[PDB]
């Protein structure tokens, strides 16, 4: 599965 | 940069950032936990709840006069009832004020909470839909009290209301 990283 | 430019930098379930995994048949993300079942790290193409709940609705189009809940609630836990359930559960998670059902409580003769409900999903402890159910309709049996402050009450009545419609929506219950 492709995953990210996010932030507020 | 942003390496799923077409995907959700929120959570669909807690609306939250973070360390998200990216639906490739839709453009949602979901925080590895948040997904039921949790996210396979590996599968690859991986598409959520949400997308395979749509292709079986799209493959098996309900009838006009829909289930008896009794009937539903008999069912042997086979993979369609094992994933409605999963997507009946992440529902409930998908409203803020579920993380007052979330946790283990710190009264009744029968304690139950989402997370345990989760773990026993999981782990396939259901052998029956009513099982699921049962648990789930639990949780609200143990909070029949007034909270001094309102909003507690209110909390687990509008909770409940959501997993009751959603059940009876996604198993097309008359
Ligand atoms: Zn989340
Ligand atoms: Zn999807």
């Amino acid at each position: 599965a492709r995953t990210k990283q996010t932030a507020r | 940069s942003d390496p799923c430019p077409e995907n959700s930098n929120i959570c669909e379930v807690c609306n939250k950032w973070g360390r998200l995994f990216c639906c490739d048949t839709c453009p949602r993300s979901f925080h590895e936990h948040c997904h039921i079942p949790s996210v396979e790290a590996n599968k690859n193409p991986w598409s959520c709840i949400f997308c395979r709940i749509k292709t079986i609705q799209e493959r098996c189009p309900e009838s006009q006069s829909g289930h008896q809940e009794s009937e539903v609630l008999m069912r042997q836990m086979l993979p369609e009832e094992q994933l409605k359930c999963e997507f009946l559960l992440l529902k409930v998670y998908c409203d803020s004020k579920s993380c007052f059902f979330a946790s283990e409580p710190y009264g009744p003769q029968k304690p139950m909470w989402l997370n345990k409900v989760k773990t026993s999903l999981n782990e396939q402890t259901y052998t029956r839909v009513e099982g699921f159910v049962q648990d789930m309709r639990l949780i609200f049996h143990n909070h029949k009290e007034f909270y001094r402050e309102d909003k507690f009450t209110r909390l687990g009545i509008q909770v409940q209301d959501i997993f009751e419609k959603n059940f009876r929506n996604i198993f097309a219950i008359q």
